[PDB]
């Protein structure tokens, strides 16, 4: 267990460095189905957290290792997997906000005329549904990092090396809840089970961001462009 | 993917 500690404080420590808690932020707030302001806030704010899913998945041990094409085809099918678990561990239940890394606090309807529409409903129920895991930073970094290194996805070069880098966060994030929540014995599965919901809302997105396009007045911004 | 490169290098 002393390899394993080190991969916890390693995946927890990039995931803090790059995402800070909800209760650190300082919160601020501020006809038609998209609000071209929220929408501007929006995409720029994702840019900037896209930006920190890089940096969060170059500190994965392994990952840097992976060739670059398959370092790209991971980032790019967990893009909006990691994007939305993110903003949905930011939510505050007796507000029904979201809170953005900026401090930039969206109710439901707000978060719905930034750009979710019609899967609005959705998200924040997944948000819901993460509250009584009651995750530390160690297990939504865990749970981050087993979306990103998932040896299934379509155009991997080397899929059986990124399964191999897979099965050492996971068995981390088996002991880790095992010795955190002994009172919690299912767990483990359950938060597993939340990675599959989890890609089902973000296939129902990826839909959406091409009514999206069809939507807003100009182009995405490029990096969102080269992600998606 | 040339700012994804750059990112990543
Ligand atoms: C599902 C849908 C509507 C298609 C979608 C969802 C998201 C999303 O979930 C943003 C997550 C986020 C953003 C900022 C921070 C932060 O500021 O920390 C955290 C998490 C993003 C988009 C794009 C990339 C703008 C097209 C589209």
């Amino acid at each position: 267990t002393p390899e394993v500690g080190e991969l916890i404080e390693k995946v927890r420590k990039a995931h803090q460095e790059t995402f800070p808690a909800l209760c650190q932020l300082g919160k601020y707030t501020t006809r038609v189905s998209l609000d071209i302001d929220l929408w501007d806030k929006f995409s720029e704010l994702s840019t900037k957290c896209i930006i920190k899913t890089v940096e969060f998945a170059k500190q994965l041990p392994g990952f840097t290792t992976l060739t670059i094409a398959d370092q790209i085809t991971l980032l790019k099918a967990a893009c909006l997997d990691i994007l939305i678990l993110r903003i949905c561990t930011r939510y505050t239940p007796e507000q029904d906000t979201m809170t953005f890394s900026d401090g930039l606090t969206l109710n439901r309807t707000q978060m719905h005329h930034a750009g979710f529409g019609p899967l609005t409903d959705l998200v924040f129920a997944f948000a819901n549904q993460l509250l009584p895991l009651e995750m530390d930073d160690a297990e939504t970094g865990l749970l981050s990092a087993i979306c990103l290194i998932c040896g299934d996805r379509q155009d991997l070069e080397q899929p059986d090396r990124v399964d191999m880098l897979q099965e050492p966060l996971l068995e981390a994030l088996k002991v880790y809840v095992r010795k955190r929540r002994p009172s919690r014995p299912h767990m483990f599965p359950k938060m597993l089970m939340k990675i599959t919901d989890l890609r089902s809302i973000s296939a129902k997105g990826a839909e959406r961001v091409i009514t999206l396009k069809m939507e807003i007045p100009g182009s995405m911004p490029p990096l969102i462009q080269e992600m998606l | 993917h040339k700012i994804l490169h750059r990112l990543l290098q």
